[PDB]
């Protein structure tokens, strides 16, 4: 017939060989069959590179234990399909388009390919309309984009999830668009509880959950992200509907990558990561954004491995994004909720033309605060605050009563803490860091700043410490 | 300014969609025209007249491969020795060279330390002749001693090129003695058709081509599947038994069209591989074979690939160079070739 | 709109429309992936040679051995597959060049994206034409105004010059290049050429959308009349990113040796050098530090020494570089951010630190230098500014 | 008055250019045979 | 008999020869490159001898354009350019090739450019002060009439200005010939020098020999042993002193290490090739003076990143009898010449050479600043208040002597717009005599900021208001 046959095995990779003339073009599917009792299943290999001698290296989706060598491999003639429609909301789905929450589903559905061209660069345009989140320190300092790409960076326990959710509830609640999450590499029991959550809040019925998570083999944890993404373009191209695109966690992808290259005997980068890493992470990328009338707004959480924010991968991301949140280990120390760094953090329409003169201006009063705060904190250490000018002390005062006042009980957070969330307007957080910077609380204890939304909370928490506004 | 600059831009633009508009349609009929002019046989013969005449408006060309300088000169040497051995040898000698000469080849293949040994040059070859003659002075016959000790005296950069050496010189006296037969075409024919069906049916080449299991079986199978059939020629079969048997990871396919370029060469052509949408005329055949002989000088032999998405024209390959007279490259280029 | 212009132009492509036949050296593919081929067979390829691959898709020849010739896809890849035909071009890798690149944005062969039509090139250049000689230049003497105070009173910046824009991200870096593009908006309405500066900028790895912001602000700002995009995204291939830099040095070289002043930006060679990183460990080409190949400095010193001030017998043009380098950090001690300072006639250092301080632009003085000094400087500015930098260094 | 212009203009514009297109209509036959006639290296009434 | 061109990898061109024809190692071999664009004669240098009559060549030049199986021929011997007194006033590359005269010194005598050094016992220590009227070399790091020097710093601290200040200072006036190496530098600073020579009518003394940074690896290699040909024809044939400027020694050995990988050499530490010491020693071992012939050379030496602990730097300061170190820390202070006082050395900075007094001068200014070296953490987070007074005087001391070993220098001018000044030798031991013993303690700091003597010191404090 014309069906190649295992030849190598090493781990996730498989080396096949085809007659000649038969062999598949790269990024082809293929099926495989492991017999063995317990682990019986049918294997899909990604073609990635033709070694020649008619052989081809691919990388399986599922893991390849008990897969033994000369097994028949037969080429399905296309790259790996996704079911496409309003029938993929509500529903849960794997790397490979096999709906979870119900087998079976989505099979009679269109099918897109995976792997497609981003858009092409005449159709591209930016964008700067400004997304009003509730939360102050995004919406002062790093305002998100509508329709434009967000990132939240962070090492291990920061709060990237959290945040994921918090968003999820702030903007994905009362959204008349479409919803797509991609969990990448991720806990399944945090799938498991999206999912719970998303059916509880009827926002399920608007979304799309596409899940690889951790216990994958590196394959499938770097397909997941193009299933999810192909899932959003045909709602972005094809029913112009706004689609919000929440990412959980793209670096995941990143480190599969890595692993396929290191399992495909490519030569390693620096830090041991792909030579294709900036290259594949653009691939990505670029498919991820909106065009000329059609919008995805995207939100991806970043990790940083051992808080190393020089780390390769999360360095070549930064590149991609719109706006991009830093969460902060030592933030995260202090008890700040969202553990922001407002000095690493930035948004590319944080400029006096987008958001106004008032805004910039009051952002830039507080980042001038907080940046000599930070220099401050050399001398801090050490000698206290005592030794410092008045100018210093009065400014050091403010600097710790703004990090505070960054801080928010966010609406995600009432499941830790017990405390439900709260909405600032923008105006009136405009309005409030314009006296924090001008000295007009500076008599309130510092507690009173933290974990509160709007002024109306300060007066209240100010007053139940014993200090009055 | 601004605006009045958009507006051009608006216009140019909209000129543009107008002419890619009409290009394209334009060439979508044209091809259509094409296709359908091409259908007449006497079509297809007048393209392929004019590709010709192209031809002889064409000039010269200014111009065993993957041997190294110091194994070609080598090989040159053995296959002179051999020629002017061979001129007193006769049909049944040559069958016996030949049969001595690929065992020979399997039992150096065999015992690679002897090979290795006999292969490493040296300036003074007396230690590798006697070596030779305590070997097998007396198992071999005469001539394949002196073709041989001829063979281990030269200088091969690799231990491999002995083996090939010594393959090529049994190839060699196959090739000799159905040249004085007299069916030297008809062996040529045959292994150009032997290597168009194992091209035909790659899985039974890649059954052929694995030394994993003992030659005799394989030669058996190629004997009950391709080579014994009443039409074979019998040089032709042993050449190419001979040539699976001593096969060291190649496939069979590209070995027989080695093989099939080998025997051409002997005669000092070189083979041409002409792909046509329609059967050629004998004149055309004529013409053709003269034309590429005064570009490329010598002379040339031609294997035609009939296929009809040339839709006229010949596409024609020889020494790793192509002159793509085909029509259906034309009309890729129209299509491609568009302001 | 005139219909029989769009008759007229197809009546005369049709008859100019000669796909005469040749002869032609081919090749064959042996394995392909990532971007990498290795093609057995053109026996006098030449080294760097542009090879046609089947679907209109274009290699380089970099590797070259007994065997088989390494190469590197430049856009498009998916489609190569073993046992395809690779044709010769016979000519080394160049790029159309001429004045009707003013306006358009072209991938790095100089092919357009702005979906606008073709460009009609006054002629080829190669990408590799080496720089001018010790004897055929002369010295940098002609300000290159940025319109920046803290740039052209203390580093300033002369025609023929290269200056390192060198900082973290989001420091400012895209912002100086982009207003320094801008400022030559006076000299190009002039209309003399002696003042009239050509402006290409080159975007390497940059999201699509970006460059479609730079793209905006220099419409809005009127200099895209004057200015050339050499665009490769970060979803190109690693060979556009590493070619980009070229490509705009070649367009921008076409004028220079024309008597004319032209500015490249080059944004940014930290993403060009990861991407030749990629290329060379994808060749298997044995790395160096960081996995960067032996010859990065090299990749960026024969590219930035072409940004020259010519002497009078040539004409008298001149190419200013402003090439773009993004730190980690503020770790200015990397291996690419070390080249390239050693290469550069000084830098532009930018800081998160002075940005956040309210110090805009962030250009750290102590740090900061440019090596052409007052002759950079018209004769005002030097007495003016003849010692601030020193002095804020104080 | 710049976007005013502009959309004024695309209208005139798109008009002129649909009707030059259905103008143009005819002559696309004799480009074919004619191209195609320098393809096949022959003239082809057809 | 000619070999044909079997690999090509970047740089590094395989050869293969007919047995019996293998050229020499170090053999200039000439290959061509016949395309039109880029249409040359490639000069490839054998490097190694790979066996089987291979042979791994560096070019010379791009090898863009060069073809598998082209005809490389053996010109059986090395590179070699022009020696004479006919190089004198000119350009050349690191082929022999006159630049802005082409085709001039064909007719020369040639001189390889692969040589031994001098024989052991023809080395003489050279211990002769060589004066320059720069307050802080003259000072602390005293030059060596026919001795090596050299100039160690980081990207962009000064090292090519303060080449050119002392070719100012020494060259021009200097009675014997100059030979000026540019090794993997700027081509515009090239043509500066170029230009600068001949308006001071220096170059007619001078032979200037360029291979930039643009050029290949193998160029790079081997310019400065092209210069050093010249100039070691001038101190053994012309028996004449011989200045040598090198700018940079750094990129000898970058360049060296560019192709190491590619010549299949395994890595050493930091990405060095394996054989760092072996080569520069091969070089600079070279660039002596011998007994009666001297050679006073002055090379700028890049240091990576500003790391002195590199590699590359730490090798290359065993070659040299006196180094100034520049630092970016005293450059980003904005000193100049941004010399590390602490750091810097000279093996006649001893009272047998200079003399009692300049020796006790000059420890005692760096025993000061490196007290206030000690001091200015102290002072930077406590403040100076919590020193002592003794501490404190040091710290005013200290900070008035950084600011006076800075000077206006002559090359300096087109960065500041003031003209330069020297100061001679006595005048400086004196002035920082007094400035040790706190004789001027009642100026302000600013007054002794790019200087030259005692008699500019009192200017500039009158102009300030202060009296001296
Ligand atoms: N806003 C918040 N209020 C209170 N506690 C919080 C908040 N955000 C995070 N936490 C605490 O931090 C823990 C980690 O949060 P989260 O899972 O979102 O982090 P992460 O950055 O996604 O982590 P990981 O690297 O493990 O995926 C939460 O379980 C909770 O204990
Ligand atoms: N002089 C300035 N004054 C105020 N804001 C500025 C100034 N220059 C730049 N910015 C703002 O700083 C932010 C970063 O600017 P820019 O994009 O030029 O930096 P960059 O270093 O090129 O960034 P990236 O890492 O994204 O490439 C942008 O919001 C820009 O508007
Ligand atoms: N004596 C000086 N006075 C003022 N500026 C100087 C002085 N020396 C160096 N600089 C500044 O530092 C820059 C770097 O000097 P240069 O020697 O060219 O670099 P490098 O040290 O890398 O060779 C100069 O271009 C100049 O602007
Ligand atoms: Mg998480
Ligand atoms: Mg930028
Ligand atoms: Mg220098």
């Amino acid at each position: 017939k014309t069906a190649g046959r295992v030849v190598r095995i090493t781990g996730p990779v498989v080396d096949v060989e085809f007659p000649r003339g038969s062999v598949p073009e790269l990024f082809n599917a293929l099926h495989a069959e492991i017999t063995f009792g317990a682990l019986a299943k049918t294997l899909t290999l990604e073609v990635a590179q033709h070694l020649g001698d008619s052989l081809v290296r691919c990388i399986s989706m599922q893991p390849t234990d008990g897969l033994v060598r000369g097994v028949e491999v037969t080429d399905t003639g296309a790259s790996i399909s996704v079911p496409v429609g309003d029938g993929v909301k509500g529903h849960v789905f794997n790397a490979l388009g096999d709906c979870l929450d119900d087998p079976g589903y989505g099979k009679d559905f269109e099918h897109w390919s995976i792997h497609r061209k981003p858009p092409a660069f005449s159709d591209l345009e930016p964008r700067t309309e400004m997304l009003e989140t509730g939360l102050k320190v995004v919406d002062l300092l790093t305002p998100y984009v509508r329709g434009g790409k967000i990132a939240l960076f962070g090492g291990a326990g920061v709060g990237k999830t959290v945040l994921i959710q918090e968003m999820i509830n702030r903007i994905a609640r009362n959204f008349g668009g479409t919803s797509v999450f991609a969990g990448v590499g991720e806990r399944t029991r945090e799938g498991n509880d999206l999912w719970v959550e998303l059916a509880d809040a009827n926002v399920l019925k608007d979304t799309a959950l596409v899940f690889g998570q951790m216990d994958e083999p590196p394959g499938t944890r770097m397909r997941v992200a193009l299933s999810a993404l192909t899932m959003a373009e045909f709602f972005r191209d094809e029913q112009g509907q706004d689609v919000l695109l929440f990412i959980d966690n793209i670096f995941r992808f990143t480190q599969a990558g890595s692993e396929v290259s290191t399992l495909l005997g490519r030569m390693p980068s620096a830090v041991g990561y792909q030579p294709t890493l900036a290259d594949e992470m653009g691939e990505l990328q670029e498919r991820i954004t909106s065009t000329r009338g059609r919008s995805i707004t995207s939100m991806q959480a970043v990790y940083v491995p051992a808080d190393d924010y020089t780390d390769p991968a999360p360095a070549t991301t930064f590149a991609h994004l719109d706006a991009t949140t830093e969460l902060s280990r030592a933030v995260f120390s202090k008890g700040i909720f969202p553990a922001v760094d407002p000095l690493a953090s930035s948004s590319t329409i944080l400029d006096p033309a987008i958001v106004g003169d008032e805004h910039y201006r009051v952002a830039q009063e507080v980042i001038r605060i907080l940046q000599r705060y930070k220099d401050l904190q050399d001398i801090i250490a050490i000698l206290g605050i005592d030794e410092l000018s008045e100018e210093d002390k009065q400014l050091v005062n403010r600097a710790r009563r703004i990090e505070r006042f960054l801080s928010q009980n966010m609406m995600a957070a009432e499941q830790f803490t017990g405390q439900p969330g709260s909405t600032v307007p923008l105006k009136e957080t405009i309005e409030a860091f314009d006296k924090l910077t001008k000295g007009e609380f500076d008599h309130l204890p510092e507690q009173a700043f933290f974990l509160i939304g709007g002024l109306d909370d300060l007066a209240k928490k100010a007053e139940s410490l014993g200090a009055k506004l | 300014a601004q605006g009045a600059q958009q507006i051009q831009l608006m216009r140019q633009q909209l000129i543009r969609q107008l002419r890619t508009g009409l290009g394209a349609e334009a060439v979508n009929k044209a091809a259509e025209i094409v296709r359908a002019h091409v259908a007449d046989p006497q079509a297809q013969s007048a393209t392929v007249d004019r590709f010709l005449s192209e031809l002889e408006q064409m000039a010269p060309s200014s111009v065993t491969s993957r041997l190294r300088a110091a194994s070609r000169q080598s090989l040159a040497a053995l296959v002179e020795k051999f020629d002017s051995v061979a001129g007193g040898l006769d049909a049944d000698g040559l069958t016996n060279l030949a049969d001595e000469l690929a065992s020979v080849a399997k039992l150096l293949l065999s015992e690679t330390a002897l090979n290795k040994h006999l292969a490493e040059p040296t300036d003074d070859s007396a230690p590798k002749v006697r070596l030779l003659e305590r070997l097998l002075s007396d198992k071999v016959s005469a001539t394949t001693l002196d073709l041989l000790r001829t063979a281990v005296s030269n200088r091969w950069s690799t231990e491999s090129n002995l083996i090939d050496a010594v393959e090529h010189t049994a190839r060699l006296a196959l090739l000799k003695r159905a040249e004085i037969a007299g069916e030297v075409d008809e062996v040529e024919e045959q292994l150009f058709r032997f290597g168009r069906v194992l091209d035909a049916e790659p899985r039974l080449s890649a059954l052929l081509s694995d030394y994993t299991t003992p030659a005799e079986g394989r030669v058996a199978l190629l004997d009950k599947a391709l080579t014994g059939r009443p039409g074979v020629n019998q040089t032709a079969a042993a050449l190419l038994s001979q040539t699976v048997g001593l096969l060291r990871g190649e496939r069979a396919d590209e070995a027989v069209i080695d093989l099939a370029e080998l025997a051409v060469s002997r005669r000092g052509e070189v083979v041409a591989h002409v792909s046509a949408a329609a059967e050629l005329s004998d004149a055309q055949r004529t013409r053709l074979t003269e034309v590429l002989s005064r570009i490329y000088g010598r002379p040339v032999s031609v294997q035609l690939h009939v296929d009809p998405e040339l839709l006229g024209g010949l596409s024609i390959t020889v020494g790793d160079e192509v002159i793509d007279g085909s029509i259906a490259s034309r009309l890729a280029a129209a299509q491609t070739g568009l302001p | 709109i005139s219909a029989a212009d769009i008759e007229g132009a197809i009546e005369d492509y049709v008859s100019s429309f000669s796909a005469d036949t040749e002869r032609e050296e081919i090749g064959t593919v042996i394995d392909a992936g990532d971007g990498i081929a290795h093609v057995e067979g053109l026996p006098s390829v030449m080294t760097q040679e542009l090879l046609e691959f089947p679907g209109g898709v274009l290699g380089v020849a970099l590797n070259l051995d007994e065997h088989s010739v390494g190469a590197v896809i430049l856009g498009e890849f998916e489609k190569i597959e073993e046992g395809q035909q690779v044709k010769r071009t016979g000519e080394v890798l160049s790029v159309p060049v001429g004045d009707a690149f003013l306006g358009r944005v072209v991938n790095p062969l100089g092919q357009p994206i702005d979906g606008q039509g073709d460009i009609a090139a006054e002629t080829r250049r190669a990408l590799e034409l080496q720089a001018p000689s010790v004897v055929q230049r002369q010295s940098v003497s002609e300000p290159l105004q940025t319109g920046i105070k803290a740039i052209d009173a203390m580093t300033p910046i002369g025609r023929g010059q290269r200056q390192l824009i060198i900082g973290d991200r989001k420091t400012g870096k895209t912002a100086v290049c982009v207003d320094t593009i801008l400022n030559q908006r006076e000299a190009w309405l002039t209309g003399d050429p002696k003042q009239q500066v050509r402006c290409v900028y080159v975007a390497i790895g940059q999201k699509g959308t970006t460059i479609a912001s730079v793209k905006r602000a220099l419409e809005e700002g009127g200099a895209m009349e004057y200015t050339t995009i050499v665009a490769a995204p970060a979803s190109d291939a690693a060979g556009f990113k590493w070619l980009a830099p070229y490509t705009g040095s070649a367009i921008g070289q076409h004028w220079m040796y024309n008597g004319k002043h032209v500015l490249i930006v080059f944004d940014d060679l930290s993403k060009q050098a990861d991407a030749y990183r990629a290329i060379s460990l994808l060749l298997r080409r044995p790395p160096g530090r960081e996995a960067f190949p032996g010859d990065v400095f090299y990749l960026h010193s024969r590219l930035l020494e072409r940004c020259a001030k010519l002497s009078d017998e040539l004409g008298g043009g001149s190419m200013t570089g402003l090439p773009i380098i993004e730190t980690k950090a503020n770790d200015i001690s990397a291996f690419i951010p070390t080249n390239v300072i050693s290469i550069t006639d000084g830098q532009c250092f930018l800081e998160s630190d002075l940005f956040n301080q309210g110090v805009r632009p962030a250009i750290n003085v102590g740090v900061s230098v440019s090596r052409v000094g007052g002759a950079a400087q018209i004769k005002a500015m030097k007495e003016v500014a003849g010692s601030l930098r020193l002095d804020l260094s104080q | 008055e710049v976007a005013q212009t502009l959309t004024q203009a695309d209208q005139q514009l798109s008009a002129q250019g649909d009707q030059v297109r259905s103008g143009l209509e005819s002559s696309v036959d004799g480009l074919s045979a004619k191209l195609a006639s320098r393809i096949l290296g022959v003239d082809v009434n057809s």
